[PDB]
């Protein structure tokens, strides 16, 4: 099949600025059969451009496409707030139809360090035989953040899950939750529970911790 | 004004056959190529295949052998069958047309609403709602963080509000994670003034419709 | 690249305040400069020679291609053949010794015309009737949209032009071919267009009607125009 | 002020007894006095010999993207079409007109000059309804026709094509000339060194997305060749 | 013949979300801009915002980013969501179209019936109906004045008729006044021939739909 | 936003006369995008005029609009009884769309004195622990009237509420209710309850009063 | 877009009258010649006869004057009556149009879904399901064969699946044979790895709808 690559993975730009998104094909796309789709979270893809440069019915004129063969460009001339979502290219010059992996356009704002909060398990959960420990990284930019769990200064692996919010509509920040899950037995065998946060907005890694039974 | 109406069972068990139907309203059934796509959770899109009103089909080799597409011209419906489903078939499935029978020059953008298809043996289960209690370790520069851990529910979705929808400012409800158990977990957090912890009451309202679970959990300081 | 001679499908029902047509949706005037042989042994002689356009034979090429009712045209009814090309059409040609001179008139003065088109500059409400600011030379192929520009009857002293507009939803195309029909280009004084700098200008717009896809989408269909121009040697006073 | 060259939308189905058209819904005759160079053994008058004329901007009707109702689902905008009137006059006096009404009981609005003291006879021929086209944007096209019983010093030409779906058919060429000389070889004689040009070019109806209809009109160009004629008195 | 049908919950407490829907029952859904207005009691109108069939929206800055408008092209419906409601959001809300997609030159006048939206922490309460009895102090020549005091109800509206709508001549039903309690009060009065007292029976018919209260109070002359 | 002011607030004329209503804008209204609306009580606005001077579908020819820029006029050439309601101007030349505060057109009538009636509280209300005393000013013109409560000859200040009907469709008069609200305790402390009414149609101010 | 909907009683005893109706759901009833065909099991097609909207008929002499075709223009229906049915009238019966009333130059391809007509003295009877057990005599070089014998049922059809439709690879379900008894029999077989015989469960799922018989037969090694 034809493989499509999209560059960059994430494009960070301000409202009103020009966005240039790249789609490259592993071989020549016959008849410049290259479409651009926008996807807002929770919606079906929305066609912007077909045939490399044809604007779809009812699409604003700020959207334009160019290119041929293996190299294609979507231009958003002046970014509106609703444009900061995901963009996919689709080739239909070769069967099977194949999509690129997508480009996220996010609102560029000033660097913001996360506020770090740590939550011990509830008594009712601990009684039930499970310990969920939650680390909250709140209202940070950019999205790139590393959370490391340490139990009695021992680095944890395989026992945490991470979730990240969409860019906030008000302050253009991200938030992240990391949940460390242990059995009641394994939880009660240790004292110090710490999440260590690394982020561009921090000079050094920030630790939030508690001692079991504070 | 072509209208695509999508239905079929969204909750499937491993090994079963996925069966989805798309009904065409307010448009000519014979005038378009009818296509199926899927989008796995947090991934890009895959073309499944397509059919016209005369029943001529083309399929993606990526799931070939397992996939069937059919048309019913009397009902103005087309259908997807996907055999021997597993966890990797979990996706939003979309019916669509990308072009008329005139050809690719006559390009279109009609999509069904999509069907969330979850492949799992797991049973419908309401969540446990645990407080994320505000403390010295959950306060930072005059702002305190509190929340609710909504643990071990199936299937999606769960909805969370704070003080019956009156508290929206500072609220972050995280995307659900699939645990090793095959059950979902979600956290909802809110940041408030640290001074408000004594004065104001904070209650998360969790609704899981599939299990008829409604929880109103008071989150109090530790 | 496959649908040479067709427009992009027509948008409909744009607000007059938000009307931004796609470049590829807009038919443009065609023009070519035909180089003519130098007639002058020198440019010093008391009398010099210029080519004078006397007659033109012209017709639209490929009118029978519209008898293809099997390729991509909406069925007229259940079991029926494809819909013929039909609707609004414009058939225009000009022959001159200078570029065709044009006057701008707009359906909608607030239309935002796309990059790659040359359209009336600083349009006002008056641009929907007659605004004498909108003067252009047809000096570029595939640039001047047909919907923006008409031949200027107040100029074109050295050009002869002929146009018929037939508007309507279901207007039938009517096109004649014959190699026996000639249009005389000589004016009241018996002088045809005089080919300045040994250049003859041919201009055309031949919008045949709308093609209808199975979906109901419509695209303009255009056809080539042939010109055969008879020229004679005219003695002129040396202007140098 | 944004829809110059269009009428107000057409009302329909007014009672003949209660028919009060809006001023801006009524197309009017266009007219202009062209001042000529002052000429004055024998006195001289300018004599109009020929006119070259055409409707300007006929290709603007190929805009099917701006505000016209789709012909069908996914289709382009509806072309301008329906009843049209194409009229011009050239004279040495203002055009002389006869009044005829669809409905003698029509209450015409302020700013229009229409048949005064109309009767039932005004729907056929009432010889009381005589006017000079002596004001631009004042005489409604629906009330007035060129008067063939007068206009000794004017040449006029008009075609009315009525009907719901009538296609506009308009020709342009700089090679066509209309001779203005009468049987005696005398063209219009320009009294007080004034030439009068008059026009009505209703191209058809524009249809909005709602189905409302507006008259579309276009400018008319005139090029008049004049010669010096010796006259007495 | 374009017809707008309006519905949604009118009664809200502060901080709740107003949700209204307008259905386009006749006429092309795609041919018009769909608009929301509101009119606070005894005030002029406020433009909320608008949408077209493709979902392009414009909002009044006055609503402080609390307002959302959506379209459902399959149902030919459009909806208003107003977040974080307060007392000042009390109004009749109207759906309408003022023009076609061709633009402002193509102006229209299609309105929904309107929805009374009341924002208040007050709870639903039916009225107390007290007689205003005709006496020497409420009678003048051949005229006697009588009425009903319709006191302490929430929300608006109440409907009042006399003798099941048979008595309309001389009837004055006063506009409701909002009391310090957050409850509404009005009187309905009628003048009738003084000779008809005791001979003709006078009953005020009070309906308060929000509390399912129906009261038929016989007003008899005072002792 | 553009602010529209309407003059006068209330316009008093007789049926058959010409009404002139003014709408003035804080800035120039682009393209003369000014509409006139009529509102009858309990109904949605009704469009009369759009684009400053364009009469809407089915609107009678007695309604006409004129003006441009900042200054607009609605003229009703010969007033019919149904025309004596509220009129709003709307500008749509600038986002956001803004309305004027409205003009009421009232029927000019001969002066009519109020009939003044007083109703003591009902026994049923007194049992509930509250005393509403209602003074009715019935069928008067013009609208300007003063009502003053006196309890044992002591003037009241902040325990009365006034409600006024719109001009009556039959006789072109106004009616007014004045309600004095007291506790049963405070009501039973006094004997004489009086409402004093002042109006142009009355020779002197009229007192209607009762004992208990 | 002509749509033909076919119905009528399929199960008949010898000497009875076959009665089938075809409804023309879309398309002009007056514009086509309406035709009946039949196809005996495992055989080619036979033309029965045809009618137009005015009731003019032509019949195949092969049916020995036993056949009647009628039209109901009010219902847009046409009907087949075949009198004195015998075993040789067992077939799938199809309604169709091959051409318009303009004539044979205007040729069409509109068919009903078909009706299985069984003519037999046999009465409706559910099958006995016997295992074909894998053994030393049903094993060869790492491949074992197993199956189910679905014996003595009437009428057709029966459906067979393996492990509730999860096992399709290596499955052969044979065409039914009509026995001298007038009852049908078929075998369903599957080939599997010989290593799977101890570990993996093999169940044939037999459904005979006419007798409301559902069998789930576990086939174990002998
Ligand atoms: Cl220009
Ligand atoms: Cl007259
Ligand atoms: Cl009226």
């Amino acid at each position: 099949e034809i493989v499509l690559t999209q560059s960059p993975g994430t494009l960070s730009l301000s409202p009103g600025e020009r966005a240039t998104l790249s789609c490259r094909a592993s071989q020549s796309v016959s008849s410049s059969y290259l479409a651009w789709y926008q996807q807002t979270p929770g919606q079906a893809p929305r066609l912007l451009i077909y045939g490399a440069s044809s604007r779809a019915t009812g699409i604003p004129d700020r959207f334009s496409g160019s290119g041929s063969g293996t190299d294609f460009t979507l231009t958003i001339s002046r970014l509106e707030p609703e444009d900061f979502v995901v963009y996919f290219c689709l080739q239909y010059g070769s069967s099977p139809l194949t999509f690129g992996p997508g480009t996220k356009v996010d609102i560029k704002r000033t660097v913001a360090a996360p506020s770090v909060f740590i939550f011990p398990p509830s008594d009712e959960q601990l009684k039930s035989g499970t310990a969920s420990v939650v680390c909250l990284l709140n209202n940070f930019y950019p999205r790139e953040a590393k959370v490391q769990w340490k139990v009695d200064n021992a680095l944890q692996s395989g026992n945490s899950q991470e979730s990240v919010t969409e860019q906030d509509s008000k302050d253009s920040t991200y938030s992240l939750s990391s949940t460390l899950t242990l059995s009641k037995a394994d939880y009660e065998k240790h004292k110090v529970y710490a999440c260590e946060v690394t982020h561009q907005g921090l000079s050094s890694p920030v630790t939030k911790s508690f001692n079991r039974g504070e | 004004q072509v209208q695509l109406q999508q239905w079929g069972a969204g909750l499937l068990k491993p090994s079963e056959t996925l069966s989805l139907t798309c009904a065409v309203y307010r448009g000519s059934f014979s005038a378009y190529y009818w296509t199926w796509f899927r989008q796995p959770p947090g991934k890009g899109l895959e073309w499944i295949g397509e059919i016209n009103h005369r029943g001529y089909t083309n399929y993606n080799p990526s799931l070939r052998g397992r996939v069937s597409i059919s048309v019913d011209t009397s009902k103005k419906q087309f259908s997807l069958k996907l055999r021997s489903v597993n966890a990797a078939d979990t996706a939003v499935y979309y019916c669509a047309t990308l072009r008329s029978t005139s050809g690719w020059h006559d390009y279109f953008d009609y999509w069904g609403q999509g069907t969330l298809v979850t492949v799992s043996s797991a049973s419908t289960k309401g969540p446990s709602v645990f407080p994320l209690a505000p403390s010295s370790k959950s306060t930072s520069g005059g702002t305190a963080a509190l929340g609710c851990l909504v643990k071990d529910y199936f299937p999606e979705p769960v909805t969370v509000s704070w003080n019956s929808g009156a508290l929206t400012s500072g609220v972050h409800t995280f995307p659900a994670v699939l645990q090793s158990s095959g059950l979902y977990s979600l956290s909802s957090v809110v940041t408030v003034p640290s001074s408000s912890l004594g004065t104001q009451t904070y209650i998360c309202n969790v609704n899981h419709k599939p299990s008829n679970t409604k929880v109103d959990k008071k989150v109090e300081p530790k | 690249e496959n649908l040479r001679g067709f427009s992009l499908k027509l948008s409909a029902e744009n607000d007059f305040s938000s009307d931004s047509p796609e470049r590829k949706m807009l038919p443009c005037y065609s023009t070519a400069r035909i180089p003519l042989p130098n007639l002058n042994e020198d440019l010093t002689s008391g009398n010099l020679l210029m080519w004078e356009a006397v007659t033109v034979q012209t017709e639209v090429i490929g009118i029978t291609s519209m008898l293809n009712l099997h390729a991509g045209s909406q069925k007229v009814h259940e079991h029926g053949g494809g819909k013929p090309i039909q609707g609004s059409n414009f058939h225009f040609f000009a022959v001159g010794g200078d570029p065709l001179e044009m006057q701008g008139v707009l359906m909608n003065y607030r239309t935002k015309y796309p990059d790659g088109t040359i359209t009336p500059k600083n349009p006002t409400a008056q641009s929907q009737v007659m605004n004498t600011d909108h003067k252009a030379y047809l000096d570029k192929n595939n640039a001047y949209p047909v919907e923006c520009w008409v031949p200027d009857p107040s100029r074109n002293e050295n050009t002869r032009y002929f146009g018929t507009f037939t508007g309507g939803e279901n207007v039938p195309p009517v096109l004649h071919v014959t190699n026996t029909a000639t249009t005389v280009l000589l004016d009241e004084q018996g002088v045809g267009p005089l080919c300045k700098a040994d250049s003859l200008y041919v201009s055309a717009a031949d919008i045949c009607g709308l093609f209808t896809n199975s979906s109901g989408t419509q695209q303009w269909r255009g056809l080539a125009r042939y010109f055969k121009i008879r020229l004679r040697k005219r003695s002129v006073k040396n202007p140098y």
